[PDB]
């Protein structure tokens, strides 16, 4: 019922579907071996939407780790929870793309998307009731970016009606980690504007700054922003999943937040973000927890929502608290706040709120926010990637694997009427 | 014999169903399996034994909440195949529910009401439990109410609605949703008994010193004013009032019939024991504008009608001294076609006090239905939501690509211009 | 006095005996091994001590099914020599069944109902249980009924045929042996009760809560329509019907010879706590169009006779009550050269909870048998498929190749095609 | 009682029947010395369709052990089972045949044809109700093919009203393991043809493709190959013997698929095919069981399905499950793949229920498909045979051995309208 199919594609996306299921797994109770160990019923009430019944009781992830490159897999596979996917759903190639958004959408992206197209088919016609995907990537990668944009069309146009959320890691304002960033980023954010229902715009610079000033991290690997964007996701589907006193799946956000149908880039958020320092030391009350979301330092995308307008927010609520306090919080927030947020939508927000709060918390809530300042994000990508395409730089590569320039003036079109839609509403 | 239905649609619905069989329950004797160690007869059927099975329907279309019914305390009082449910929920979409994902539950829950109504022998009518901001509450709400009409097109239909309140809000295409409903259900109800979550956030916390309450004591309250509802059919009193009675007393033209829940002794333990609360305190609580369980100030519009029901030790000589008092005050207004805008109800139940809840142990309490041109200004509010909504366009593509045309968008806007129209008109004085 | 013979054939009528005698030893009190620890006569013999022969015989031309009924927990109640078998079976083929395999064993199946009826007094008829898509379940039974017409040629001879489902189906030459057995024995019997896999197991899915049923369940529903039909034989009620009473209540022309079978209380333990079902409750369950256990919806057709055959706990007022609810229904339509429509029988004796089964104890039940033009659909699709196999020349070799020609194959499609007019002539209204 | 005489002929068919021999020993509980050390009773209920009781309680296998080579004799004899067989039903020749059809079944096979015929008819006079023949060989190679054909001719002629089906290995496609294959495979074909009421096909590149790709076998050897043909007879003959909800015999089988004297060709399959590693994240269940059997990628001869229509299919099933689940099951197949069964023919499907499973597992089904996808099959045969017999290649060894070109041209003329019966239907 209601069952999602979960994609992993690149590094990026491999890395924080660990994570992911990790924190799923911990959940839903389910053992790293499979096994469901968990105490409440409410755990096995709703496994099916992430998890498939095998044989002897045992759970595995309805996900599919994709990849042009075996050491992700290989890497996947021998740390914990590796053993918990199904060995058939690790469809990896040899050669690893480079940062070539072409190579992975053109030229080896299509052998193996054939492959993982046959076992996301497989993976569908198992389900019972599918609502919808979710995909993890990054559009700044190789395999990650053109890869999860091909398996995107493709399933798009194979399951028009579903649900196709992505939770996609932007390139970051100040410091790049791959040189032809912007071009992987603008072709794969072409891509997405038309077959995306709901793009969560993720920067590792803004969880760098959430992990350094707000958890007080000294060293912030990997792991904890991969944690933090799992936190997110599990937000997401578990107000789908658990049951509520206000509950919303996959669709009802998509309907409260996209008003037209292109604009669907959203930034993420967490409110119950401590220190262990200072977790003795704060109180974890509703008006905290909203505080906390609609500050612009928690989001997790660096676009400063005071530069922009609010079209709608979705605050995901998690625990037993009153929907009192909740609705009378949105309603301070929207009041104080009446120059962020948009005038011809009134009531902004949409609320809902899970009975079952994460593990380890009393209460806890996610931030969803479509403004109109992922414009910002987008005019930065437009003039890094007008930059290098003016004198045509690192531009061989991709005309060598069989694009044309004309595809990336295409792209570049269609990001800058992104950014002009966005700066008319 | 006067046996009626209770339908509750969507989240909002089957919580308040919850509160309402339990008080039910408590109040009937009848224990949370059925069984008690008639009056239990217009919402309880007998089976052979001494299991009672409640008279309603529990239909949504997501699992959750009614897997909450199917596994609580009361599992075992709830018929199993009354308890309907979906798989996908409409998702705050007014299309899902009444084009998309209810047309594949509507002949379900159809056949469910049939047979409840072929055990009955003189059905009154349907009650009706939802929230008009929601997708289920709203789509589903409109199409079952519609099909009824269809079927059983001469019994009363009066529906309990959460409306959307002025400030606080929890979803983003309400003004949408409660437009669209009101269209279709106006188009088909009776009287619809409308209530605020913020207005009855404002009395708990006056009046019952909560500080923090959650949704269970805003059903507690609505289901204390549901049984003050339906006390006339569960009891017997001086003065009985059914059903027709309601629809007849309170609707003074076919689309003009919001009326507004009201409810007088809500007050915790000390302060029931600090006062002596008699009929004209009550009645005048229930006048009171900040006892209005609609965030309508009754002072801006004209009462058209009035219909108190007491309960409990009441004197009919003390209950018409109060009335005329309120006639004689100048703050309460009446609209000048009505010269008389009281239907008087008295029952000789008292309330009953649920173990947990934070209403107080009473001898006599009221509740007063108000129509009231008050409604017009919360009218007023959700169509300008609407349509600056509109105007920008926003979130109609999830209408549109669900089953809809922006066409029925305007319509909507049209019908409900259209009734600001009619309260306006029934607003103003006769020359 | 009035002693019955029933006569299994096939797998599907072998276990559908083990179902019915179960079914009857539980009843009348008799243990698996014969012995008791009259009512128990037109269906049983004694034979000096408290051993209970039961009058029936099980013939099959596989050694499969017989051998577990030989081995089973009812391996000492049955005659040795009544459980008949042969080598190979018929294997989906009609010709196997009727002319090749079946003309080795139909003698032995004569001599021990000859020995049946000579321990006999007065034969009422006898009961054949059979499927209609099986090898020696159509050319087997065809052959032994015409046998038992140029024997018995004044028994009434009924069968419980299990009709082809009209989706679900467990073999690919279904339609040849069901349109050869439908000649040959439409030849030679008096009335067919008509039941379909499919409808059973959709009964069992929303009734009985079972979303896995096996054929045992199938089985047992099938064995307690036919204890209800056998009750009036087997006990005492108000109204008794006989076998001759069936035959001529139900069949208007000596070729629409086709009623199909309900039973209304098919209902779990849970559920059953739950309702009340009255006389009137289970009549409006049998004739409504989902509880029919033929997939054939009684709306697109006329009803030319029913027999309700009430048992237990059962007033016949009430009877009369439901019966006259009936005919003022406007969904059910009868034919115009029937006013008169039902045969009403009321027996004494509850329905047998099987322990192990699904159906609940319930005080009063009724099975419905009815004679209705809407089987002219489900015999149009057979043909149907007949048409389009036979057009191909599929598998017409098989048939061929064992005793049998194309003229029969193309005799048996112009019969078909002569019930198909005569169930249209008699649809239409006289004028 | 029905009882089945099984004749393994050339190094093919003496393997796949040694592994055929010791899973039916398993399934009936005889130890390799020939002892019953089984269970339950219904091991023995049945036993006389396959074994004969010797004198002291020891079952002897109804199998004629014929080669044309001494050397698969000594393995078969020398292995495990060994003991197993009678001394006196090891009837083979010195000269190996090579691998010429015409030798064969023309100048050795004669004398062999004899001996081995005598012992058959001392077979089936010792039996009590002779339910039919089954055939183990191999079509590519030379005694295999050329004897089996041999036999199964006079045979035939001997017994008309048995059930004849073979458990042919047929050439596969991309890779030959015999030069002359195309020649003894349409002769062998257009001998099979006229004196076989069931012949499943069973390509070995099939084979391989189940054990890499669905039993992920690294080292697959002949051993499983022969394990899964031999669980494909199992499960037929299974059907035949033990009791079930739904029965069906040889014959039942042969009736309800042959819609046509000539079109006996069958794809065998085997539905609980399952990996070690994956045993433990799938649920058994008929759903499963069905929906694996149908899959093109189970069927174990290399010709797709859905290039063609099916005829017929038979399933069946062993272990205790719903006859509900069965036919939902099969109405549901049907109804979604309308596309790839014949109209002509309502309800393609003929079922059969056991209620015994196979040793070690809960539930299973065999599929048998006669559908006209084996058209291609014999249109490959036909191509390879015409061009070597264009340019007369291989052939002088045919001649010398006493065949003649009008033999060649008549076999491939026979199998010419075989293809032509398929492709009209």
């Amino acid at each position: 019922m209601r069952e999602i199919v979960h994609i992993q594609a690149g590094q990026c996306g491999n890395q924080i579907g660990a994570k992911f299921w990790e924190v799923i797994s911990d959940e839903h109770g389910i053992d790293p071996s499979g096994n469901y160990v968990g105490d409440s019923d409410l755990q096995l009430e709703r496994i099916s939407v992430y998890y498939n019944e095998a044989s002897s009781h045992k759970y595995v992830p309805r996900a599919i780790l994709v990849d042009l490159e075996p050491g992700t897999m290989d890497s996947v596979r021998s740390g914990a929870f590796g053993h918990l996917f199904r060995p058939d759903n690790f469809i990896f190639g040899q050669s690893g793309a480079g940062n070539n958004w072409a190579k992975g959408h053109y030229t080896e992206g299509a052998e193996l998307v054939d492959s993982v197209l046959d076992v996301v088919r497989k993976e569908c016609e198992n389900c019972d009731c599918l609502q919808g995907f979710q995909l993890t990537h990054s559009l700044g990668g190789g395999t990650g970016s053109g890869m999860g944009t091909l398996l995107i069309s493709k399933v798009r146009e194979e399951y028009p009606d579903r649900i196709m959320n992505t939770f996609s890691v932007v390139p970051s304002p100040k410091v790049s980690d791959t040189v032809v960033e912007p071009y992987n980023a603008t072709l794969s954010i072409h891509q997405l504007v038309e077959n995306t229902d709901e793009t969560y715009c993720i920067d590792n610079e803004a969880l760098y700054d959430i992990c350094f000033r707000t958890l007080k991290l000294a060293t912030p690997t990997y792991g904890d922003l991969n944690h933090l964007v799992s936190a997110t996701m599990s937000g997401v589907t578990t107000s789908l999943r658990f049951p509520g006193q206000l509950n919303a799946d996959l669709r009802k956000l998509a309907v409260n937040m996209v008003p037209f149908p292109r604009l669907h880039f959203f930034m993420p958020g967490f409110a119950p973000l401590t220190a262990r320092g200072s977790q003795q030391y704060r109180a974890l009350t509703v008006p905290e927890l909203t505080q906390q979301m609609f500050d612009a330092k928690n989001m997790m995308a660096a676009c400063d929502p005071r530069h922009g307008r609010y079209l709608t927010v979705a605050t995901v609520f998690r625990g037993r608290m009153s929907m009192k306090e909740v609705d009378e919080q949105m309603l301070a927030i929207q009041s104080k706040n009446s120059s962020y947020f948009v005038e011809w939508i009134p009531n902004n927000v949409k609320v809902a709120v899970c009975d079952i709060p994460p593990r380890g918390l009393k209460m806890s809530s996610t931030f969803i926010g479509n403004s109109t300042a992922i414009q910002e994000l987008f005019k930065r990508i437009s003039e890094q990637f007008t930059a290098m395409f003016r004198r045509k730089a690192f531009l061989h590569w991709y005309t060598g694997e069989g694009m044309d320039e004309m595809e990336f003036t295409e792209a570049e079109s269609n990001m800058n009427d992104l950014v002009s839609e966005y700066q008319q509403y | 014999m006067r046996e009626c239905i209770s339908i509750h649609v969507g989240q909002a619905g089957v919580q308040i169903g919850n509160a309402c069989w339990e008080l039910y329950c408590l109040e009937h004797g009848i224990q949370p399996d059925g069984q008690m160690p008639d009056s239990f007869n217009t919402f309880f059927s007998e089976t052979g034994a001494g299991k009672h099975v409640p008279r309603a329907v529990f239909v949504d279309l997501e699992p959750t909440v009614i897997d909450e019914v199917r596994t609580g305390t009361y599992r075992q009082l709830f018929h199993p195949e009354q308890l309907i449910t979906g798989k996908e929920d409409a998702a705050n979409n007014y299309a899902r529910g009444h084009y998309t994902i209810g047309k594949e539950i509507i002949d379900l829950v159809l056949d469910r009401i049939r047979k409840l109504a072929d055990q009955c022998t003189g059905l009154q009518g349907f009650l009706v439990f939802h929230s008009f901001g929601g997708g289920t509450g709203s789509g589903f709400t409109s199409l079952l109410m519609e099909r009824l009409s269809v079927d059983y097109g001469k019994k009363s239909k009066l529906e309990f609605s959460i409306y959307p309140a002025p400030q606080v809000s929890t979803a983003v295409v309400e003004p949408y949703n409660s437009i669209l409903t009101t269209h279709t259900t106006l188009e088909h109800s009776d009287c619809a008994f409308m209530v605020d979550n913020e207005a009855i956030y404002d009395i708990c916390r006056r009046n019952l010193d909560i500080e923090r309450p959650t949704y269970t004591n805003l059903n507690r309250l609505i289901s204390q004013i549901v049984s003050s509802i339906t006390a006339s059919l569960r009891f017997d009193g001086a003065l009985n009032v059914d059903l027709t009675d309601f629809q007849t007393n309170l609707v003074p033209y076919p689309r003009i019939h919001f009326p507004l829940a009201t409810y007088a002794p809500v007050i915790s333990a000390e302060k029931a024991y600090h006062e002596q609360l008699s009929v004209a305190e009550i009645t005048n609580a229930c006048f009171e504008p900040a006892n209005q369980m609609v965030k309508c100030d009754p002072r801006h519009g004209k009462y058209m009608a009035c219909c108190l029901l007491y309960r409990g030790d009441v004197v009919p000589k003390d209950v018409n001294a109060a009335i005329a008092t309120i006639k004689t005050k100048r703050s309460i207004q009446f609209v000048d076609w009505c010269p008389t805008g009281f239907k008087v109800g008295i029952n000789y139940q008292p309330p009953t006090v649920v173990p947990g809840g934070d209403l107080a142990k009473v001898q006599r309490a009221v509740c007063m239905l108000s129509n009231t041109t008050a409604i017009a200004e919360a009218w007023a509010r959700l169509d300008h939501k609407f349509d600056l909504m509109y105007a920008k366009r926003a979130f109609v593509h999830w209408y549109v690509g669900e089953g809809m045309e922006e066409g029925e968008f305007s319509e909507a806007r049209e019908d409900m211009a259209a009734l600001e129209k009619d309260y306006e008109e029934v607003g103003v004085d006769s020359v």
